[PDB]
């Protein structure tokens, strides 16, 4: 499924990584407060769901979406955290995303010796695995559920 | 089925209206022996338990009453600490009774005031274009639905993960905020709603809403 | 069934206009108050006019005058004309066919001053209020004062939102 | 329409409150709009609904206004219309629908009275203009009710007509 853009940041809450394919509008701002805002924009979000929620939130928030993309979340029991981003029409993307966490980023950043948790992933093989995995089946759109 | 909390709120953000459907927060119960194996960590006067979750018990969960003396804070409503009677074995076994720490009007009203902004700047920069704020929010046990009047008022009406056509119900409680700020200028325009004739429409509403069918648009 | 005659609301303004020139002598004021209530209609007339239609803000001012148009066949039941655009293309003259409100309500010529429906000059203003597009908008030719057909002219002036719906604030 | 009548007829309302520093003048307030916007009604509604037709009899007249006044301003006539026999002077109109609550209202905590004392003040000036004066006070009783008192002078030529 073709995306707009994925992030990737640690439990701490820095930019771990970022990937874009199809980010049409090209922000002013830089990146990085990007990334900080996007953080704070989640960590607000899972508050929001855990305590507006009647009910046991056991994975807490799952998504959200608007008139013209959706983003969708993932949550690590490790803390670490994925989102990706997109329009609308697709399966649901949860599995995918986690198909994504397995068979990719568990593959080729904590395999790799040259990573150390803390710091940024910078390594073209994973731009490349990650690039090809996401245009496994890459057709588009999310409509996360 | 039922909508959990239907609000509402103004463009500052301050929750107007905190309509609450009957929702009956899980109760539980249990009878404990010598020092526990719940996790009686005590934090800022709400004694809960954070880790070592059984039978049903969260996070939240808090001790209301011990054989039906409320808390006040920490204390017994006697006057004695948790941990005083925690350490104390004789009066064991005692029954504990445990709740989620129910949601006050000034908690949702904070809980509002905190996230507003969130919405107001939902991926500002996004990466698609001349998009919107969040308009659908799904969770774990319940999705929201915020829908702004293109400037203004927003429409926050929680409901189930799997109910369907909730924007009808937003175009319903549209009509009856318009229907009710007939009446009062007076009634400023970011001042809460207090009135028993909105209650009142929307309790007919939620009765409707136990049934699925919205039909001849259902009131 | 319009649950509603368009004598019944035109004797209760009328009443209500009798109330203002009773109150304050100084047409200047009664004017003042009635743009005044007319903005408060208007906030909350347009959270009804889009209850039954979802048009997006303004792709361009056309929409908004065919919206603030079909407004008044919703209420007053009434179709006014746009017409009369600048080579600006920006504002435009909205032709009032017959008003419910001033259906035989003569005024003395010692109340000229008086602008009488300009709660519906008021009324977009309002409306236009909330929608984030303030407006200068008001009559060049009124059917009250002595002429043929009601007509207001609308003179747009600036915008008040982003490539967001939230839009500055 | 109903939202733009319900409304504007609001701003009245709050407007008078406004000008007013309480709550019981501003319903007389309330009653006087009532009076200027029936003092006109009436006889509007004489000449399309009696057929320009006269009645002397006060439970005639009475009965047919609130039908016609109800029928055409909102929709549906009065309920009931009821004579007390303990005091001639004074009768009832019950109308179940509350016409202020129609645009659903304020909380009566702060105040007591409502347009209920404008549709009041117009039933009071048909009484006053029909050749029989009153006075008709907005009354929570029952839901919405019109108290309806006739000068002894009014109820005096009508039980003097009562005499055949």
């Amino acid at each position: 499924m073709t995306i707009f853009n994925l992030y990737i940041f640690d439990k701490f809450g820095t930019l771990l990584h970022y990937a874009e394919w199809n980010r049409t509008k090209k922000s002013g701002i830089t990146r990085e407060e990007e990334a900080k805002l996007t953080y704070g924009m989640l960590f607000s979000i899972k508050s929001f769901v855990s305590k507006i929620s009647p009910h046991d939130p056991k994975e807490g928030f799952l998504y959200y979406k608007t008139n013209r993309y959706a983003l969708h979340y993932l949550e690590t029991p490790s803390g670490l955290k994925f989102v990706l981003n997109t329009d609308t029409t697709a399966i649901n993307v949860k599995e995918l995303l986690q198909q994504l966490y397995a068979k990719v980023w568990v593959e080729f950043v904590v395999r790799d010796p040259l990573w150390t948790p803390g710091t940024v992933v910078t390594s073209e093989l994973f731009q490349s695995k990650l690039d090809e995995f996401v245009r496994q089946s890459p057709i588009f759109g999310i409509r996360n559920i | 089925m039922i909508i959990y909390g239907v609000y509402i709120v103004s463009k500052s953000g301050g929750l107007i209206f905190n309509l609450d459907n009957n929702v009956p927060r899980i109760e539980h119960e249990k009878t404990f022996t010598y020092p526990l194996d719940l996790v009686l960590d005590y934090d800022s006067k709400k004694v809960s338990v954070s880790f070592n979750r059984k039978d049903g018990i969260n996070v939240g969960h808090v001790l209301v009453a011990v054989n039906g003396m409320p808390v006040n804070g920490v204390t017994l409503d006697d006057g004695r600490d948790v941990r005083t009677t925690l350490d104390a074995p004789e009066n064991y076994p005692i029954n504990l009774k445990f709740s989620r720490p129910k949601m006050t009007t000034n908690e949702k009203i904070f809980l509002a005031s905190m996230f507003y902004p969130l919405f107001a700047i939902a991926s500002q920069l996004s990466p698609e274009p001349k998009s919107s704020g969040i308009e659908i929010l799904e969770a774990d046990t319940f999705t929201l639905h915020c829908f702004q009047t293109l400037t203004g008022i927003k429409f926050i009406i929680i409901s189930e993960t799997g109910l369907n056509g909730i924007d009808l119900l937003l175009r319903k409680v549209y009509e009856l905020y318009s229907d009710y700020v007939l009446k009062n200028p007076f009634y400023s325009l970011e001042m809460p709603i207090r009135c028993e004739l909105f209650d009142n429409k929307l309790q007919e509403l939620l009765a409707q809403v136990e049934k699925t069918g919205i039909s001849n648009i259902d009131k | 069934a319009k649950k509603v005659n368009s004598e019944f609301l035109t004797l209760t303004y009328g009443a209500l206009v009798t109330q203002m020139l009773r109150d304050f002598e100084n047409a200047e004021d009664v004017n003042k108050q009635l743009e005044r209530i007319g903005y408060n209609m208007g906030m909350r007339l347009i959270e009804d006019f889009l209850a039954r239609t979802s048009a997006p803000r303004c792709l361009e001012m056309r929409e908004t005058a065919d919206r603030i148009q079909q407004a008044f066949r919703i209420y007053l039941n009434i179709q006014p004309t746009i017409s009369n655009w600048s080579p600006a293309s920006d504002e435009f003259s909205l032709v009032f066919d017959s008003n419910p409100l001033t259906e035989f309500v003569e005024l003395p010529p010692d109340l000229t001053n008086l602008r009488y429906s300009a709660i519906l000059s008021g009324c977009i203003r309002g409306a236009l209020e909330m929608v984030q597009l303030e407006v200068q908008c008001w009559f060049v030719q009124d059917q009250l004062k002595g002429d043929n057909v009601t007509e207001l002219r609308v003179k747009f002036v600036r915008r008040l939102e982003e490539v967001i719906p939230a839009g500055e604030d | 329409s109903q939202s733009i009548v319900a409304l504007l007829f609001s701003e009245i309302v709050q407007y008078s409150q406004s000008r007013v520093f309480t709550v019981p003048e501003l319903q007389t307030r309330l009653h006087d709009l009532g009076q200027d916007v029936g003092t006109r009604i009436i006889d509007l509604y004489f000449v399309r609904e009696r057929s320009s037709k006269r009645e002397t009899k006060l439970t005639q007249m009475l009965l047919f206004v609130k039908t016609t006044v109800w029928k055409n301003l909102f929709g549906k006539e009065a309920e009931k219309l009821e004579h007390a026999n303990d005091d001639e002077r004074t009768y009832y109109i019950i109308e179940k629908e509350p016409l202020v609550n129609t645009f659903i209202s304020v909380p009566k905590d702060k105040g007591s009275l409502n347009c209920a004392n404008f549709t009041a003040g117009i039933v009071e000036a048909v009484l006053t203009n029909c050749g029989f004066p009153c006075k008709v006070t907005a009354h929570w009783h029952k839901g919405t009710t019109y108290m309806v008192k006739f000068e002894d002078f009014v109820i005096a030529r009508d039980k003097q007509m009562e005499e055949k």
